[PDB]
């Protein structure tokens, strides 16, 4: 069902892209994984430990 | 005795972004010229975001003005990207002014004569009562790259971040180009998305102007 | 465990990558090679080490 | 600059008079008021003390010399 | 109050300077090194990779 | 909102305590950050004790945790409103679903030692958004404690300072609302007789931040000053 | 609004002659990388220079061969046919002899000298020879290119290194400014091969970067 919702979408299948350094301006070789995670901030921030 | 490129085409493709070209270019400057332009494109622009608003009755970014449906916090943050245009000054004080119940959308600020909004649909708060109205003071001033509000240095001022960025993201692609019986040259097409405040050719010129200055160094 | 997996993409070999078979007169022209892209990061050549 | 103490081991061997000494000599040369017999690059008197061990000019006999020395002087 | 010449007041007392850094579960002699810092626009303790 | 989510995000965020259900369904009358008043339909309505419902939000107030609870108006005016539905988005809600933290853009790749054991880089797109900008409210107390050799004033006339603490009172002797302090400023003037001893509540170390909100509590049996 | 901060390069640490490290303190935050990338892939893959192309034995036709009295095979002597670095004035190419015989290794400086083509490292070795009548003669053809050629793009048909670098990399290490919070320092490091001075090939690299850049500042 992942495989054809990304069909739906303009996507390539296995969930990997080629991606471009941002530094040197190259392909990386062996395409990435790229997606969205959902993603939390704990309250374990770092101005109360120091 | 390589070549040299050229601007040949600015594809205005949106009112938003547009595509322009950089040809011809000899094999290899392609990828230098595309990183190059798009990480000074991206890093240093020239931008004219909002930076200090100043609502009337509001004490404080965190109180409730009466008759308005989101808090004053959600006002900075749609005023934080008030796509905004000014081209004979560096600050300016503008001032927003809407009664009646229906949409603030940027349209409703004052239209003073260098200061254009590029997007008028923009909202930026609802007003809910008949007998109500915000009326702000918003201060866009110029600036380059990202000033937090803390790095910086009455009581009504409220400090917004600034967020001096015109573009949003950079793409480009190298290819191949036919000028004289003569192959194996490099078309650079650098596809732009800018917020609407820069032309492209301002964008890729004074982007030139960058590099080329700092290259004063050692040559 | 970042820096093995760097190390051990950066000495293997696959059995057909460009420059399969070349000479190489030391490393420092190794590195030119594979900078450039004219090489792969993997294929086996003959060098000249000291 | 002063990464490893390898060379002042291999000068004095015991690793434990290292730190006596070294920190005598420091000594003398902060509050004892002493000049360095090593140029120093604008470093603080441990590396200057460890620096003059790895050059072979300081070890307890030197300090021997010349605090009995100055006992007579 | 923080004045601008006590930052190189401090690059001039770091330099050579070791500290002591410690992670809290010290289990066995290593537990316990000693480096020399390099200093950080930052809230925390950058610790070299390898140790 | 998550993206990938479950589908007990809103049992939760319409289960907890958080969000403004309305009671009964109907018109919604008026839209404020402050409160959300709802006509009431015909049919769930009682003949006497008939009127309309007005619900009146919880603004900016301090969790248990210091963190801020805030609700938000989710339903615009005029708009059809139904027995059991959400209002108000409270801290973590979006339109009756339960939304933690946010979703972004993430590649699996080791770039260049930055994510060494366990680590997160982030660029500075986040950080531009204000996406992660948690809002804390931290509760100062400032106490005013009969001792021995004489009662605590609460008062301005403060020994061993300038102008720089006392620009930022009035003459009462409480920081403003809203004047934004930083660490060190001084917030509650107070003295203890000894000629007297400077013992002032004073911004603790290191936090930034704008004061929202002061309390005055009085025992019974002290004239008030006049912020009070 | 437009002033940044332009450097100049506070010092050249350079170990013996091919070899320099090139400092540039302080750029600003995220120029290292836009400078240290561009001078990387126009030192590295387009520069101007003269170098060795193709090379005929007077006896082998073949590129897997043998020979009596170099004990070095032509598999192996290419490798030194490539690092034979040779300044050229003017003339676009130029073919150059190895007629020799003897005892012992012939180095760079038995090439006659014939006009343009100068030898800045004489003492290269090319090939030994272990018999007293043994004798090597062939053809080799230095020509002028703009980069790496490799001999499989492309008589010996050998590797083209026109580029008078060999070794560049950068590292941008952090560098503070008086009140600012961070800052780049380009840390240049480039070995050549002896036909132009280090300090000089940096300042061609930018020489042929800014001439790109002309029809738009």
């Amino acid at each position: 069902e992942i495989k054809e919702l990304l069909k739906l979408g303009d996507l390539p299948t296995s969930g990997q892209i080629r991606l471009y350094d941002g530094r040197t301006g190259e392909q990386f070789e062996r395409p990435v994984t790229v997606g969205y995670m959902y993603m939390l901030k704990l309250n374990h921030l770092v101005d109360d430990k120091m | 005795e390589f070549l040299k490129p050229r601007l040949v085409d600015i594809e205005q493709v949106s009112s938003t972004h547009a595509k322009v070209t950089l040809e011809p270019l000899e094999r290899g400057f392609g990828h230098t010229l595309g990183n190059a332009l798009r990480r000074i494109l991206l890093s240093s622009m020239p931008g004219c975001a909002v930076t200090e608003v100043e609502i009337d009755g509001v004490l404080h970014e965190y109180s409730t003005k009466e008759g308005v449906q989101e808090d004053i916090l959600e006002i900075l943050l749609n005023l934080k990207g008030l796509a905004v245009r000014v081209q004979g000054k560096d600050e300016v004080i503008l001032t927003l002014n809407k009664s009646g119940i229906g949409p603030v959308t940027a349209a409703d600020i004052t239209h003073d004569g260098d200061v254009e909004i590029v997007k008028p649909q923009h909202v930026i708060c609802h007003l809910t009562d008949e007998n109500a109205s915000i009326s702000m003071r918003i201060k866009v001033q110029r600036g380059r790259g990202y000033v937090p509000a803390s790095t910086r240095i009455p009581i009504g001022r409220l400090l917004v971040d600034a967020c001096y960025s015109p573009v949003e993201r950079i793409a480009y692609n190298v290819e191949a180009a036919r000028v004289e019986q003569r192959t194996d040259l490099d078309k650079l097409v650098i596809e732009m998305e800018t917020n609407g405040t820069i032309d492209p050719e301002e964008a890729i010129r004074r982007a030139a102007t960058i590099l080329a200055e700092q290259l004063e160094a050692f040559v | 465990q970042d820096v093995v997996l760097g190390l051990y993409y950066m000495t293997r070999d696959c059995v057909n990558a460009k420059g399969e078979g070349m000479v190489l007169t030391g490393p420092k022209e190794a590195e030119r090679l594979y900078r450039s892209g004219l090489a792969s990061l993997h294929a086996r050549v003959k060098v000249r080490i000291t | 600059a002063r990464v490893t103490v390898q060379d002042a081991v291999e000068k004095i061997g015991n690793r434990f008079d290292l730190v006596l000494v070294a920190a005598r000599r420091a000594r003398q040369m902060q509050v004892g008021g002493k000049d360095p017999l090593v140029p120093e690059e604008n470093d603080k008197t441990t590396v200057i003390a460890l620096r003059e061990i790895e050059e072979g000019l300081i070890n307890n006999q030197i300090l021997d010399v010349r605090e009995r020395q100055e006992q007579q002087e | 109050r923080e004045e601008a010449v006590v930052w190189d007041i401090l690059d001039e007392v770091i330099r050579e300077h070791p500290v002591l850094l410690n992670r809290a579960p010290t289990l066995h002699r290593l537990g316990i090194q000693a480096f020399e810092p390099v200093l950080i626009e930052g809230k925390a303790i950058q610790l070299h990779p390898l140790v | 909102k998550p993206l990938v989510g479950t589908g007990m995000e809103r049992a939760v965020a319409v289960d907890s305590g958080v969000t403004a259900v309305a009671k009964r369904g109907g018109v919604v009358q008026y839209v404020d950050a402050s409160r959300i008043v709802i006509k009431v339909n015909e049919d769930e309505m009682y003949p006497g004790e008939a009127g309309i419902d007005i619900y009146n939000l919880t603004k900016y107030t301090r969790s248990n945790q210091n963190t801020c609870i805030n609700q938000m108006p989710c339903v615009s005016l005029g708009e059809p409103v139904e027995r059991g539905d959400v209002l108000a988005d409270g801290p973590s809600t979006d339109l009756g679903e339960l939304a933690l933290g946010q979703n972004m853009r993430v590649a699996f790749m080791p770039w260049n030692g930055y994510n060494f054991e366990d680590s997160i880089l982030v660029s500075e797109r986040v950080v531009q958004e204000d996406r992660f900008t948690t809002i804390h409210i931290q509760e100062l107390a400032c106490v005013s404690r009969d001792t021995k050799l004489g009662p605590e004033e609460i008062t301005a006339d403060i020994p061993n300072v300038g102008e720089a603490a006392l620009s930022k009172l009035d003459e009462s002797g409480i920081v403003y609302i809203g004047a934004e302090v930083t660490g060190g400023d001084i917030l509650v003037g107070k003295v203890t007789p000894k000629d007297v001893k400077d013992s002032s509540l004073r911004v603790p170390n290191g936090v930034s931040g704008t004061v929202i909100d002061v309390q005055v509590f009085t025992r019974d049996g002290v004239e008030k000053d006049k912020r009070a």
